[PDB]
């Protein structure tokens, strides 16, 4: 389970958010169905995500649809 | 249910996409990858991000918010790219253009252009660069970057539809081809119809720009850039009488915006074809190895009627069919010429550097040499038409394989252009100062066979150009700085001697500050500069059909332009120049201004997101840029008016209905429609400027 690139723009502007997502799992460990359900702030890490759910690879054989994950995205602070 | 979390530490490059609008580090300035601030000499950086705003058909619109700069020498024209830095162009209407680090020589009309949305970013880089690149105008130079491959997938298509019939649809897709992303490619594509704003002519463009990248290891980098573009149509080129435009007619109207002096089947194409790579290589912590090669042919075919200015103007005093009728008509009437021509180009170049870092004292260096070699070959078959040429005009096809030897002759050309050059570069930084330290020496051959006389006039010259600046770097950003940098550009024209000109020479001294910080993405910068090009040619004291050397143009000024991401809902672009330009030493034009090139320049432009509340997803963008009056003709006779126009942005983001990113909105170019004139290159020379264009898209980067 590998983990999404932090945005360039946000990267930039010392900016965070959280994302929920929700999917579905292809009988092989990859993935599917992939969903944006709330993303506070707008679009900014979407597209970031859905292209880090791709590599994302564990259980094939043992599929389930419908698991959120939720993911926030955080700055140093200093 | 379960979560994860993410973390920083940045870093962007100068090949790649910037971070936002505004760009941090290039490398057009210095050959190397280098933070703007370290550089000791002007640039600028239009953003992909920039210009997919503005929704430009050329790097010439997508300019308009730089300073230096003058994207109007042809008005409404997309032609060419055609630009004039700090009153200076290279000659022959010819421009000085770059594409990934590589010139792009062109040659009478064969001139090529890279569509902007194949491009990363458009960078201008202000004063003498012969320290760098070789031969070009002083002051002066456009390098593009292309766009190249990406570690992320990329799958997204454009719509746009606009006034005078516009429609383009356009693609760019780019992924990793393997698991572990090695192989990865790029395909850029777009398809493109409208009708020029004028009447009668329209244009259309097809062109894809296909990319590899191959990267063995993490230290080196091998990537395939391809371009091939068709037009069977690049629309209008021809020129009005300042007496219908800048100035009223006798009746008193003036001509209308879309007018056109041309005939019904006034054709003009171009087709270019490229291919190249950029390799790099790093073979430890000191040596790194660099190389951008590419080949390309190119083609240009025209069958254009042009219009020599009204009757009543000094250039058609020998003029027959003019001369022959009532004074009084002579005011509203216009002379007219033609032009047919075939050509095809090609251009082969490499250059392969090689960059080492090393240390000393407590001073670091990062020590540049390399080897430039440059060909191209322009054949020529035109054909022109003077004075009596076509059918005069009041204020119809046109039988253009007449070729009558009483008002038209041949003009078979072929000219070879080549040039090698070495250079050094030290980029030495003391802890606190940085000075940049360079020098190259040029061997540029040319020469030119005139087919249709046996005459055949070539010339091998020799120069040297160097470089020198300072560089303070105030751990807080700003960055003061001032600099001494050379360029030459040899003649293509014959003396009374009949041996070609001597090149002429470019000196400029320039001071000024970089604010750069590392908080914000900030980029505010001014700059105050003085331009000499010497030797410029000037006419004969003791009346001749030839030229002479010998003379100065100068160029003096200063320039300041700011982008930044203020706060993540805004985004503010602006600038001011203000180009003191004249003959210094010229047979006919001493104490003039250079046609063209304005006095004052400023442009001010912003856009708001909405990230809460209803309007979630909404941008509205909104800007203007302010042109002063400029002079119509070397003699400075009349003036072309100053002009200030505004542009406008509408942009919803289809995330808040499931589609990231994916968006549509609603382009606007000189909202209030404004009439008016661009600029004259003479008093029978002019042209108008971009009427109210609106254009809407549709983004979806599925
Ligand atoms: C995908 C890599 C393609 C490599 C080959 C492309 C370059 C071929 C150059 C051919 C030049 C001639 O057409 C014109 C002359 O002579």
């Amino acid at each position: 389970r590998n983990q999404p690139q932090y945005p360039a723009r946000a990267q930039a502007l010392r900016i965070e958010g959280q994302v929920k997502v929700k999917f579905d799992v292809t009988p092989d460990g990859r993935v599917d169905n992939v969903q944006i359900l709330s993303a506070k702030p707008a679009n900014m890490f979407e597209r970031e995500v859905k292209n880090a759910m791709r590599r994302w690879r564990y259980e094939p054989g043992k599929p389930g649809s419908g698991i959120v994950v939720n993911i926030l995205f955080k700055i140093n602070g200093t | 249910t379960i979560t994860v979390t993410a973390a920083p530490a940045p870093q962007e490059s100068a090949w790649g996409p910037a971070a936002t609008i505004a760009a941090r580090q290039s490398a057009t300035g210095t050959k190397t990858d280098t933070p703007i601030q370290k550089v000791p000499q002007s640039i600028s950086v239009v953003t992909a991000e920039e210009m997919a705003l503005h929704q430009p058909k050329s790097v010439k619109e997508a300019l308009s918010y730089t300073p230096g700069v003058s994207v109007g020498t042809r008005g409404a024209s997309n032609t060419y790219d055609h630009l004039i830095i700090r009153g200076f162009a290279a000659e022959g209407q010819s421009q000085n253009n770059y594409l990934n680090g590589l010139k792009l020589q062109g040659n009478f009309y064969n001139d090529a252009v890279i569509d902007p949305y194949m491009l990363e970013r458009a960078e201008i880089m202000r004063g003498p660069v012969s320290v760098l690149y070789g031969k070009s105008s002083p002051g002066g130079l456009l390098n593009m970057v292309s766009k190249r491959p990406t570690t992320e997938p990329l799958k997204e298509v454009q719509f746009k539809a606009g006034t005078d019939s516009l429609f383009q649809t356009g693609f760019d897709f780019s992924d990793s081809l393997d698991d572990d992303g090695v192989y990865s490619y790029r395909l850029t594509g777009l398809a493109r119809s409208a009708n020029a704003q004028q009447k009668g002519s329209e244009e259309q463009r097809y062109a894809i720009a296909p990319a590899f990248t191959w990267r063995p290891d993490d230290k080196t980098n091998f990537t395939f850039l391809s371009y091939f573009q068709n037009e069977p149509e690049t629309g209008y080129y021809g020129w009005l009488p300042k007496e219908g435009t800048v100035e009223p007619l006798p009746n008193g109207k003036r001509l209308p915006t879309d007018f056109n002096e041309g005939a019904k089947n006034n054709t003009y194409s171009r087709n270019e074809k490229m291919v190249g790579y950029s390799f790099d290589h790093e073979f430890n912590d000191t040596f790194t190895v660099r190389q951008n090669l590419r080949f390309a042919e190119n083609k240009t075919s025209q069958n254009s009627v042009y219009g020599y200015g009204v009757c009543s103007d000094p250039a058609n005093a020998y003029s027959k069919q003019c001369a022959a009728l009532a004074p009084a008509d002579k005011g509203h009437y216009l002379a007219r010429k033609y032009v047919v021509d075939d050509e095809k180009l090609q251009n082969f170049s490499v250059d392969t550097q090689l960059q080492s870092k090393f240390a000393t004292g407590d001073i670091d260096h990062t020590l540049l040499t390399g080897v430039d070699f440059m060909r191209m070959r322009n054949d020529i078959n035109a054909w022109f038409g003077y004075d009596d040429s076509v059918p005069l005009l009041n204020l119809t096809d046109f039988d253009f394989n007449a070729k009558d030897p009483a008002n038209s002759g041949p003009y078979r050309i072929l000219n070879k252009q080549k040039q090698t050059g070495v250079y050094v570069q030290d980029q030495a930084q003391w802890d606190k100062v940085l000075v940049t330290l360079g020098g190259r020496y040029d061997w540029a051959d040319q020469e030119s066979l005139n087919r249709v006389a046996g005459t055949t006039d070539k010339r091998d010259d020799k120069q040297f150009t160097w470089r020198g600046g300072v560089n303070y770097l105030f751990d807080n950003g700003v960055t003061p700085y001032f600099s001494y940098s050379e360029s030459f550009e040899p003649s293509s024209q014959v003396g009374k001697d009949g041996n070609i000109f001597a090149p002429s020479k470019g000196k400029q001294y320039e001071v000024g500050v970089k604010y750069v910080p590392e908080d914000r993405p900030i980029v505010v910068t001014g700059a105050v500069y003085n331009l000499t090009k010497t030797n410029n040619l000037m006419a004969d004291p003791e009346g001749s059909f030839f030229s002479v050397e010998g003379g100065e143009i100068r160029a003096r000024g200063v320039e300041i332009e700011a982008k930044a991401a203020l706060s993540a809902s805004v985004n503010v672009v602006g600038s001011y120049t203000y180009t003191d330009a004249e003959y210094t030493t010229d047979t006919t034009y001493k104490g003039n201004t250079p046609a063209q090139v304005p006095k004052h320049m400023a442009s001010l432009w912003a856009d708001y997101t909405f990230f809460d509340g209803p309007l979630s997803g909404l941008t509205l963008g909104t800007g203007g840029r302010y042109t002063g009056s400029s002079y119509g003709d070397p003699a400075n006779s009349f003036k072309v008016g100053s002009y200030t126009v505004v542009d406008a942005l509408v942009r919803y983001d289809l995330a808040r209905v499931g589609m990231a990113g994916s968006n549509v909105a609603l382009h606007v170019n000189n909202l209030f429609d404004r009439e008016y004139v661009a600029s004259c290159f003479n008093t029978y020379g002019c042209f108008w400027g971009a009427e109210r264009q609106v254009v809407a898209t549709a983004t979806f980067r599925f």
